[PDB]
């Protein structure tokens, strides 16, 4: 019924919804970040195990 | 202001999903250069036991 | 279990959820990929029984009920050995010895149930008149398992 | 500070905005499904309601393995005290439910299934054991033996093993023994053969009555097995009261939670409807709305049911119109048909105490609905003592109490049709027009009607009328403008008539004329079909509104009938004669009153048709009378 309380309500869902996004993308961003990282240092300890 | 905070919510949604689907797309950017750091490392590996070969 | 039950109920983020899906494929496939005789024998030459997920399936049990057989079935007259031994020595109303009791009496009901040749070894041992002893007193529990266990013998003693 | 979330459709956001922030509600935004991220609909609420589907079958299979009956209620409002001890207002999980309760139902399956085998198990040794002792007793010398061809049987009587007998006897002959021994009900019998037709008779024993055999027992490992029998036989009874104890002590603990996780999964499931967990649930309804719902008004946001929202958190009008006369002009219009009304005032004042345990027993068909509208028998119950008790001026013939009770139920059902004119007139609210040229024909004819009416009653000198007045005066008029009187007119009196009819004739044209006027600030037929529907309403109202003095003397003689034919016999021949005689005169006199009364409460709905009919069309189905019962209940 209010004006306030729609702007309020909708200012703090899109608040949190953006907090949720770049906190779901830094997450998102790590985790590819570590799979990467360990997709590398497999193959790069097996090639290093051939090579000697 | 009752019908615009649906509006507003729609694109902070939006904008939100295409900010996870950019997060995505750099964690398959990573994801595709990391068979390349390992493909890039057995070539300067070898070289280096070439020279140790060599040197012996 | 909770991963089971957790890996039903789902939300957004669906590659958290497919690291959770991977994450219970690899935590039961670790476990149950072991064999069962072997831990069913070093659990019960350890002397220490403890409820587990596959613990309680019938599956361990129907595997391991041919294999217990080395010498006039010394597996079952082992475990009932150790579950009226511990009757004996190690007296009960206790916390330790109802954890143990109520293990060897609830696996004894489906080694029971599954194998008919099991009365002639638990007679022959002596569970059969230790098995009643534990209805009676506490652990409601472990006297609903002894009642399980008395069920299955009698179960097979008359028909 | 509790979160409250609603869903419909976004064409009465307002209504039920208001509806739902007048009882407490405030921080109210309309908002959708897409337009969040944390609250999106997807499989997991499918799953989360097979989960809800499975935890309600393992609750049906847990309270049909528990003995008890099956739960068909449900409260999850927090308005009333068993919905708020049977759903709380927090959060719950269903995992936990689930992982609680399917232990539960595993360990009462298996109770149920060992204390079935054990009861069946000792019921067979038991029913055994008294049949191995007869035949025993006819230590062992010949029961245990190889040498003697003996044959033990159990049976039901003597008159089923006299079949037997003579089955035995003409398929096998005059080579048998009949005998038959009383037990405990069984019967013991006892068969004599050779012993190399051991066969021949246990095969003839397959195809004949009850399993006995020339061995009946489990255990013969011993000399005899009665006392192996009669060991398991008291080993069993221990295993059963064991497992008896077992699962009266579990099953004792777990009554109240399964209708609560019942009513818990049963608010969850609503919650997950509510939330569109669904394919099909994003295109019916669009419209999501949520609020902040604080530690008070929780109780009394459940006090009204809502238009089209699910009040469920973690005719729909809110004020007009929904009946609201019918609570007044129902029961009192429904009262004038029937002191009568005392025995429907005390049974009506018995469910008033009778209420709260006869909402919870729901004893017979007629008492649940009559439980429901309990504020409707008892406001017309109560209303019904005045019109019985004036009933039964004086009644003592015919065609004297007709003049007046004729003209009572036209003087009062002018009053009602002239509130509910002007109720419909002042509705509806620039947007004016369409009401103030209605009722202005029928005001003049029924004004004309009841002002004669009312004046004939005063007429005495002999300016009056014996035929009626009142109905000649109404009679006479509308078919000769050039009249005087007929009759008991005042000194006017040619004018009103006149006017009555230069009123009623300009009623016609200017009733669909005003309604495109009032507009301007489809009709065509609406007009005609509304000028039609209020000129036939107008006499039907007025029409039908006669039944009250009809329903009333018919239930006022049939009762006057009885008891002015039973108090002169009952008052007769005194001493014990007129006690015993008036007493079971008094008691049939009664019996038949109270089911004459009853019938006659029973056949009083035709007010409720015709003010649910009729009384519909000037004011604004059957909200009214459900929104009767459910005005006095907010």
């Amino acid at each position: 019924l209010t004006p306030n309380q729609v702007n309020d309500e909708l200012n703090k869902m899109q608040a949190f919804i953006r907090k949720e996004a770049e906190e779901k993308a830094k997450e998102i961003q790590l985790k590819a970040d570590q799979e990467y990282e360990i997709e590398k240092t497999n193959i790069v300890r097996n090639e290093t195990n051939n090579i000697d | 202001s009752q019908k615009n905070g649906i509006a507003t919510l729609l694109q902070a949604e939006k904008e939100a999903h295409e900010i996870v689907s950019k997060a995505r797309k750099y964690r398959q950017d990573k994801l595709k250069q990391a068979k390349t750091d390992a493909a890039k490392e057995i070539d300067s590996y070898k070289i280096q036991k070439d020279k140790e070969l060599k040197e012996f | 279990p909770t991963v089971q039950s957790l890996s039903e109920r789902k939300y957004s983020d669906e590659e958290l959820r497919q690291d959770i899906s991977n994450l219970k494929e690899i935590l039961e496939n670790e476990y149950q990929e072991l064999t069962s005789f072997d831990e069913y024998v070093a659990e019960l030459d350890s002397k220490l029984l403890c409820w587990s997920p596959p613990h309680v399936d019938n599956g361990f049990w129907s595997d391991n009920i041919d294999e217990f057989k080395k010498d006039n079935y010394k597996i079952f007259r082992q475990l009932i050995e150790l579950l009226q031994a511990k009757v004996r020595n190690g007296d009960v109303n206790a916390k330790q010895e109802k954890i143990i009791i109520q293990v060897a009496l609830n696996d004894i009901t489906h080694v029971v149930e599954l194998l008919p040749e099991s009365i002639d070894v638990l007679d022959k041992t002596g569970g059969k008149a230790d098995i009643m002893e534990l209805l009676n007193h506490s652990d409601s529990r472990v006297k609903y398992e002894a009642l399980k266990a008395t069920q299955a013998i009698i179960g097979y003693t008359f028909k | 500070m509790a979160l409250v979330q609603f869903y419909i459709p976004q064409e009465i956001s307002r209504d039920s905005a208001y509806t739902l922030g007048q009882l407490g509600l405030v921080q109210f935004r309309d908002l959708n499904s897409k337009v969040r991220a944390f609250q999106r609909t997807f499989v997991n609420e499918i799953r989360r309601l097979d989960n809800v589907e499975r935890q309600y079958r393992y609750f049906y299979s847990l309270l049909k393995k528990h003995d008890i009956k099956l739960y068909e209620g449900d409260t999850d409002k927090y308005l009333d005290g068993s919905g708020e001890l049977y759903v709380p207002p927090s959060g719950s999980v269903i995992d936990d439910y689930v992982r609680n309760a399917s232990y539960l139902e595993e360990r009462l399956i298996q109770m149920e299934d060992a204390t079935d085998q054990i009861e069946v198990q000792k019921n067979d040794l038991e029913q055994y054991r008294f049949i191995l002792q007869s035949g025993d007793e006819f230590n062992i010398a010949a029961a245990i033996g190889a040498s003697v061809n003996y044959v033990t049987g159990v049976i039901a009587r003597d008159k089923v093993a006299t079949l037997e007998q003579i089955l035995w006897r003409v398929l096998r002959g005059n080579l048998f023994f009949k005998t038959v021994e009383i037990e405990q009900k069984n019967a013991f019998i006892v068969f004599s053969h050779g012993d190399l037709i051991i066969k021949r008779i246990r095969k003839i024993a397959e195809s004949l009555d009850a399993n006995l055999y020339d061995v009946d027992s489990s255990n013969e490992g011993r000399s005899q097995q009665l006392a192996k029998v009669n060991k398991n036989l008291s080993d069993l009874y221990t295993v059963l009261k064991t497992t008896s104890t077992t699962l009266e002590s579990e099953l004792y603990a777990i009554a109240k939670e399964l209708d609560s996780w019942f009513q818990d999964v049963t608010r969850e499931k609503a919650i997950f409807e509510i939330l569109n967990k669904s394919n099909y649930d994003t295109n019916r309804k669009i419209l999501i709305a949520e609020g902040w719902i604080p530690r008070d008004e929780l109780a009394t946001l459940q006090a009204r049911l809502g238009e089209m929202i699910a009040r469920l958190g973690i005719a729909q009008y809110r004020e007009i119109n929904a009946g609201l006369p019918t609570i007044v002009t129902f029961p009192f219009m429904f009262a004038i048909m029937f002191g009568h009304g005392f025995l429907m005032t005390l049974a009506a004042l018995s469910l008033v105490l009778n209420e709260k345990k006869i909402n919870k027993m729901k004893r017979g068909e007629i008492f649940d609905m009559a439980f429901t509208g309990r504020y409707i028998i008892l406001l017309m119950g109560v209303f019904s003592m005045y019109t019985g008790f004036l009933y039964n001026g004086t009644e003592n013939a015919l065609l004297f109490s007709n003049s007046y009770k004729m003209k009572l139920s036209i003087l009062m059902g002018f009053i009602h049709m002239t509130y509910s004119y002007f109720f419909s007139l002042a509705n509806h609210l620039d947007i004016i027009g369409n009401f103030i040229p209605g009722l202005l024909f029928m005001q003049g004819i029924f004004g004309y009607l009841s002002v004669c009416i009312v004046y004939k009653w005063a007429v005495d000198w002999v300016k009056d009328g014996k035929p009626a007045p009142g109905l000649l005066n109404m009679l006479i008029n509308m078919f000769l403008s050039p009249g005087t009187i007929d009759d008991e007119l005042y000194p006017h009196q040619a004018k009103v008539q006149v006017f009555l009819l230069l009123m009623a004739l300009v009623c016609i044209p200017w009733l669909l004329l005003v309604k495109p006027l009032h507009f301007k600030f489809d009709i065509m037929i609406h007009q005609v079909i509304h000028t039609i529907e209020f000129c036939l309403n107008c006499v039907s109202h007025t029409a039908s509104y006669l039944r009250l003095w009809a329903l009333s003397l018919a239930h006022a003689q049939l009762s006057s009938v009885l008891w002015t034919m039973t108090i002169q016999i009952a008052f007769g021949f005194r001493g014990f004669v007129g006690v015993f005689m008036t007493v079971a005169l008094f008691a049939m006199w009664f019996a038949l009153t109270c089911a004459v009364l009853v019938l006659m409460e029973g056949t009083s709905a035709m007010l409720h048709s015709l003010r649910l009919h009729w009384v519909e069309s000037m004011s604004k189905p059957y909200e009214p009378f459900a929104f009767e019962y459910k005005d006095m209940e907010v």
